[PDB]
């Protein structure tokens, strides 16, 4: 029916967003490197701001960057979501419905950015075209002498972000609505998660990759021979979350386990545990044959994007491959049909598991003994450590019979085995590492819920009461990749901060993994103790990585429940309502990928601030604003049209920061919203003061600039916050009413109607 | 103590790299800036290195930037310093309007302390690139983005090294 | 119709082909860098081929780098063709027959890969989607953890190549069968290219980029408004030698003109000839902008991919647009309606012609001699350059009032300006290098011959026996970039040398401009010389590199018309043919753009060798045979499927040259097939030792390989050869009736059928 | 003359950066090295380098590899030049099992002169890293990808570096 103004957007259509964002937030550029390695007119020196053989100053080019990244894991992500979609096209049909959860709008983001809407499984493959083909005009701006300005590059890289959050869209429902997936269910099953959680007396098949076609299969033949039993399947990223979602709307306990993130990819293939490798599409290390075939651990490729350069045996019999396998020359082998490698893998891991046993890359007492006696502590372990981890104080500590440092260590290291390469001496630094925290490992124990999908049209309206009502501070996503800093617990502790001030927490990807691996002083978990649902105080995991296309989406929803706006074709509307009105944030801690750089910025796109680990300073661009100049926090009011003060949050779309304490400050303030009544801004300055005294010593320089009324403070303190407004500030108050009678620069005023966009005022 | 030895790194930005000074030369840098800002991380919390850190800081009575979660350690003490984060100052480093901290302002010098390396490194490519604010750093890597910088030291050499310097401003 | 065993081909499907090229012509990586910086783990450093926190080595860094310069090449293209499609069907429908000339097989490269054969314009829009898909389905493989094997890599930058080569060849046939382009013509007109061609005393307007979208209504509105006279209109890069072809199939000459290639742009914009400049999208200076505005030049960019910042002002009036501009109020305008760009652009250039009267950045004799004094010959300049030029040196000899250095420099600078921004004296070097060739430049003037599209299947007939068995020594296709080493006039000289040998030359690109700007005494170009019909001797253009597949689909319709093989979804038989019995090489020059890394990897799937310039080298990949091996040149017979060894050549599928004698040479090595007959092998072993004797100076030391009969050498020199077979080798011949009793390793058939493939035996 | 005081770079490769030599190591280096080859490029017919090149190869009877357009230099000087493509010579030096030009094996060492830096830089970059072979690049350039190289010279100073090399040979 009624359309906006943007369907089917382009880099043209968005410009004008974009550019209204980027007055606001300026784009920071910290460049990766002085030198420009493209075309052959270079490498060209850039540093100092000045220009290459094509006249591209260092600042475009860091644009130029950050845009191959988003548009890279848009391709990603969109490349994923068409292969999935194809194949359940192929063997469920075309006019299959579109079986999502009890919602309203059933794709969001779909109706949002194309302005259709659609109703069975052939209505998305359009769409998935749409994208495509955008895809090639976005891959043709990085060819050499393509754009000048960096700002052109920037809304390029947001036009990929859009995309992406499409493309993820898609790849989502489609598998939801095929494979029975749990529909919005606050009840999901829990699921194992932990390297201790796999028993090792039982052949072990090991599923590593983003798809899930394959990984199907194999479930299915396991069930119909009732090998689930007696063979252990377990997922490392985001393929474990697909495989605990398979037919899981039922609640029933999944036999599939998840072992972890990426950072423990390296490190269960060094403990011998698994006996049948298969990788599927993406966050796959490129060694694992080479730390396999000295363990004698098979690897199987299934997908024509990663052949790991092994033999192509899809043509042949299952028999015979096993044999080869076995006893013969290659480690594993490609076999792109889905059949045959559901059939193919639990045979071999069968096969295997009694040859492979007794072997692993864990040294003796004796033998680790003699590993930390031959370090000479030449620093360069340290030096070529991404987490720059003190390796060289832990050895020397360790030469004296004390292996605790090594085990503090384990938490830290990533398994990235870059320390090994620079060693002079041959010492398998990681595997030192493994021998000293091997009982810890043995400890690893924990629970997570399985993927919910999206959130359902009923609890966005319960939730909007505790809103409005000042009970919910605001919305927290804890999503990204697992490249943290300082370990894997940060995560956790800063949802369980958030927890206990009842904001709601969603959790999705590597993320979710890493938060339930922490079991409490009373044995239980996060996801134990707080249940399931969209509302105060509880925490929901959305599942994958393609599930984050919901949280966004959720946004979205709100300003088309309450609100009443239409979806169709209206980025712009409800980009501008979402960051006008809707208190959420989002925290990558680990993100190190280009599909969570694609993630985030379609996030700042809709309007919602980011917050990732200090490593995303890598990516090389970020979104700032001034807040000393007072001239660039001004709105339209959308009944008068006149300019409107608003007060200085978010004051970043995406920002970085280095700590977990700094991190929960930052959230806790960037949840204001300049439309927020007395009730909601006087919680989230109670929690926003609390946190930054907490975890700085000092409340907050800029409070101040958020108390429009009396109701805006907090209750506990209201007379030692009015006494310090009234001397520190000189504001005028009068005692016996306990009213703020002047001072304020913004008067309170709940129906005001913030807008960035003149196009849709009275 | 000398800390112009280990200029070793893992990783190159480019050709321009940073300087190995000596405690003398770092010295008469920090005692002959016009204005300068201590700019401190969460690695400073180590006893020694907050004693040096404070008494660097108030030896020349210079405000001290807290970036990340350094504030609580300064609480106690007296010398003058403010929370701000780091990504957020090299942006605002960046802008020669800026009125600072205390509103007199732009800094020219800056005095860093107590980083990690993949992220002070970030955060000066940009201060580096697209402004004139000089770097100093006194830690104990070998900042490659810094205009100034000491060598790679161990904890021991980087606690000797401080104490000299404080001995030399 | 009977349809090959590759439909749609995907990365599995060509797999087994590009392992067997690579079992031949292994790749040899030749990194650019010693780190990958992708993702946040990194920076990680792989020197002496260590790892990456992803696991990925030095090798898998270098091939995942070339695979995304192929990618990016592709989509490229593809973009273009999707855009042109898409706007040419917004006009004359979707349902207009093709017509690319007198032939039957219209799309050559379409039917190859695809196996499907479009009669009407809206038929190519599946096309496109499969490609778009495949774009996407390679892209991805750009994520960290994606891929771990280098070969792997390599075989998606082949499929990735020939998707390009689909993606040209599907813009040149929207572009050619809508626009009235020349019809495969051997008798295109003649066009005026060069600085000195153009006039100044008249409104200039300048095209620089690849779109003919918007050139063509500026074209529309100049001669429906008797302006192709009051009015000068060049072009750059590829969008003059479309902008050229356009309208032209009925043989007039045009009136539009070719200014020069992309080493150009930023001297046309220092010498204050333009008037207006109109960027469309691609090989576009990304500072024409702040050079423009200090020479007071407009700038209006005409499309989505190329916006420059400017102000997007499509929905405001024309006259509000050219006031403003006008004023100064605005350095340019984005227009993304063609009706209104059309209009805006020469009323823009009329308006603003008298209004920058005297204006221009070439500095005056006392300036230049100011200047030229303030240098103190510090060698940052030097450092900088490029093409490393001994500026400081060119500088001290100007001290000294000789300016002849820096006239020689000219032609060897490729106008980049990278040396004036490291002066701390703050020289104009390229203004000083120009005025100090201004002389030579008010002669730059020469003849090209427009873009003539295919070959026609009477031609291709007629030179199908003369390529398969070699009476004409060769083809010799000259395309890419306009990046040269050492001047501009190399690839003048490698074309005039092997037209002067009877072979084929086809030209394309930049390369095709810059060929035709170096006379002879009489004052003709090659194209004046020799005329363009597909025979050995002549010199045919092709036009813009989107024109690039035809060449390459030459090669097919020789495969398929000749021979009668099958072009439906046969990439791997054909390109088997091809690399065993059609002697094709190509040579770029100058390549710099991911384009033409596409284009090459596109070319070596097919079978057909690539030389290029020293630059290539920074590709960070080549495709090198080992000579020393004898078990890597065994190939089967066609008739009986047994073993048969074959002479090493080619040597290489993709390689570089130090200097164009050198590049001569191994186009005149690489150019014999194993299925020569004698009198082929003949030539083409006379015209290499001729060749190499004159630039190399010695007989080259692997000749006798490539010698199975006494019928295989030249007959001036027979005797010659018979001698120094038998003092060094110690070969047996009969002086009495000359023949070869014993020596050569294969023996001669001319039956004998070569073949790669095991299946097709 | 001294060779080792301009090392000054446009771009780096990486950390990893040649190491500066004298004349009197670049001569104890071609004198010491067991099967060394002379790679020279199209840069050598100048009327000095050729002389001195020349002078070189005939010291110690090393085996010259002319590639580009240098092999018309050596038609009659009576010396053991063969013609060889530098980017098949440098995919050549990574295989063990390379017969070599004259048909005994593969080499130790190569003297690099009268080369293109970008083009030098590039075909070297494989040798360095994917092979064992030593590097002594004499030409008036500083490549950064050799094991030992020259520094920044002028032609003068250049002429001299290598007429000192061939009177300490
Ligand atoms: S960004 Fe990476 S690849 Fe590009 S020049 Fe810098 S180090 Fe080299
Ligand atoms: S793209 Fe531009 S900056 Fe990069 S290498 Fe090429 S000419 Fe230099
Ligand atoms: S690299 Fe090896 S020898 Fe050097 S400090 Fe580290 S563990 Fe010890
Ligand atoms: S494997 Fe662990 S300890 Fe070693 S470099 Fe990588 S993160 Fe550091
Ligand atoms: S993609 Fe791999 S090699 Fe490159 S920076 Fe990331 S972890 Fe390191
Ligand atoms: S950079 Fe400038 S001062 Fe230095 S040598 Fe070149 S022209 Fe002369
Ligand atoms: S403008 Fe010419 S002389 Fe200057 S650096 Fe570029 S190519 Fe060299």
């Amino acid at each position: 029916g009624p359309m906006g103004p943007t369907p089917f957007p382009t880099a043209a259509t968005v410009r004008d967003w974009s550019f209204t964002l980027f007055d606001r937030y300026e784009p920071v550029y910290t460049p990766m490197c002085d030198q420009c390695c493209y075309c052959t007119f270079g490498p060209c020196n850039l540093e100092g701001n000045r220009r290459g053989a094509c006249g591209l100053d260092m600042k475009g080019q860091a644009a130029r960057e950050f845009f191959l990244r988003c548009i890279t894991g848009c391709a990603c992500h969109s490349a994923h979501g068409r292969h999935l979609l194809d194949h359940i096209i192929s063997i469920f049909g075309e006019d299959m419905p579109i079986n999502m959860g009890a919602s309203n709008v059933i794709a969001p983001n779909i109706q949002l950015i194309t302005g259709r809407q659609p109703k069975t499984l052939g209505d998305l493959k359009p769409i998935m075209e749409y994208v495509e083909e955008e895809l090639g005009q976005l891959l043709a701006t990085v060819h050499a002498g393509q754009e000048g300005a960096a700002i052109d590059y920037d809304n390029k890289a947001m036009l990929a972000g859009i995309l992406d959050h499409v493309g993820m869209e898609v790849s989502d429902i489609a598998q939801v609505t095929a494979l029975g997936f749990p529909k919005s269910d606050p009840e999901a099953p829990l699921v194992e998660v932990g390297m201790g959680t796999l028993d090792a007396s039982k052949p072990v098949i090991i599923a590593i990759g983003h798809n899930v076609a394959g990984v199907t299969y194999i479930m299915d033949y396991m069930e119909d021979n009732n090998l689930t039993d007696k063979m252990e399947i377990g997922g490392l990223c985001c393929t474990a979350f697909d495989m605990t979602r398979y037919k899981r709307e039922d609640r029933k306990p999944p036999y599939a386990k998840i072992v972890g993130t990426i950072s423990k990819e390296l490190k269960v293939v060094r403990s011998g545990i698994p006996d049948v490798i298969v990788i599927d599409e993406q966050c796959v290390r490129a060694d694992l044959v080479e730390e396999g075939k000295k363990l004698k651990i098979p690897v199987i490729a299934s997908n024509e994007k990663v052949m790991y350069g092994l033999p192509d045996r899809t043509n042949d019999d299952v028999d015979a491959i096993i044999e080869d396998i076995k006893t013969g020359k290659i480690p594993g082998c490609v076999m792109l049909d889905y059949e045959k490698l559901g059939e193919l893998v639990p045979r071999l891991a069968m096969e295997m598991a009694p040859l492979r046993e007794g072997i692993s890359a864990i040294p003796s007492d004796e033998e680790m003994a003699s590993l930390v006696a031959k370090c000479v502590a030449c620093g360069e372990c340290a030096l070529a450590c991404p987490e720059e981890l003190d390796i060289p104080d832990a050895i020397q500590a360790a030469k004296e019979g004390d292996f605790t440092a090594l085990d503090f260590l384990h938490d830290l290291c990533v398994g990235c085995r870059r320390c090994e390469q620079v060693c002079n001496k041959e010492i398998p630094i990681l595997s030192v590492i493994d021998k000293a925290a091997q009982k810890a490992i043995a400890e690893e124990k924990g629970l997570v819920r399985a993927g919910r999908g999206q959130v359902s049209d009923a609890e966005i309206r319960a939730e909007g009461l505790n809103l409005v009502m000042g009970t919910t501070p605001g919305v927290i996503a804890i999503i990204g990749c697992a490249n943290y800093p300082a370990g894997s617990k940060d995560v956790y502790r800063i949802a369980e901060e958030f927890l206990n001030r009842n904001y709601i927490v969603a959790v999705s990807g590597c993320s979710a993994m890493d938060i339930g691996m922490y079991k409490d002083a009373d044995g239980k978990t996060l996801y134990e103790r707080f249940p399931g649902r969209f509302e105060r105080g509880n925490i929901l995991n959305t599942g994958s990585c393609v599930s984050n296309s919901h949280i966004s989406g959720t946004c979205h929803k709100v300003a088309a429940i309450f609100a009443g706006r239409n979806l169709s074709g209206n980025l712009a509307e409800i980009a501008d309502y979402t960051l006008n009105r809707v208190g959420a944030v989002g925290l990558a801690w680990g993100a190190y990928s280009q599909k969570a750089a694609a993630i985030g910025t379609g996030c700042n796109m809709y309007g919602i601030p980011a917050v990732l680990g200090p490593h995303s300073g890598k990516y090389r661009r970020a979104l700032i604003a001034k807040t000393y100049d007072e001239n660039k926090w001004k709105v339209y009011d959308s009944r008068n049209g006149s300019e409107l003060d608003i007060p200085p949050s978010p004051e970043f779309l995406i920002t970085t920061a280095e700590t977990w304490q700094e991190a929960c400050v930052l959230l806790a303030k960037n949840c204001i919203r300049p439309s927020d009544n007395n009730m909601g801004r006087s919680i989230k300055l109670t929690h926003w003061i609390e946190l930054s005294e907490k975890y700085l010593g000092v409340l907050p320089e800029d409070w101040w600039k958020f108390v429009r009324h009396e109701a805006d403070l907090p209750l506990s303190r209201r007379e030692e916050l009015l006494k310090k407004l009234e001397t520190e500030h000189g504001w005028e108050i009068d005692w016996k009413k306990k009213k703020i009678i002047s001072g304020p620069k913004i008067k309170f005023d709940v129906s005001s109607q913030p807008t960035n966009l003149k196009r849709l005022c009275k | 103590v000398d800390t112009t030895k280990n200029t070793k790194l893992f990783t190159s930005y480019g050709v321009k790299t940073s300087k190995a000074i000596t405690t003398e030369v770092a010295a008469k840098l920090i005692s002959k800036a016009k204005r300068p800002l201590f700019v401190v991380g969460t690695g400073v919390l180590d006893p020694e290195l907050l004693d040096r850190a404070v008494k660097i800081a108030k030896a020349k009575n210079i405000p001290i930037a807290a970036t990340g979660s350094s504030m609580p350690g300064f609480v106690d003490k007296d010398v003058n310093a403010k929370y701000i984060n780091l990504h957020q100052l090299g942006f605002y480093l960046t802008d020669p309007d800026w009125p600072g901290l205390d509103g007199n302002g732009n800094y020219d010098t800056i005095i860093l302390l107590g980083h990690k390396k993949y992220y002070i490194n970030q955060v000066l490519s940009a201060v580096k690139n697209f402004s004139d604010v000089k770097s100093i750093s006194i830690d104990r890597n070998y900042i490659q983005n810094a205009t100034m910088s000491f060598g790679n030291l161990s904890k021991a050499d980087h606690i000797a090294a401080l104490d000299e310097v404080i001995d030399l401003l």
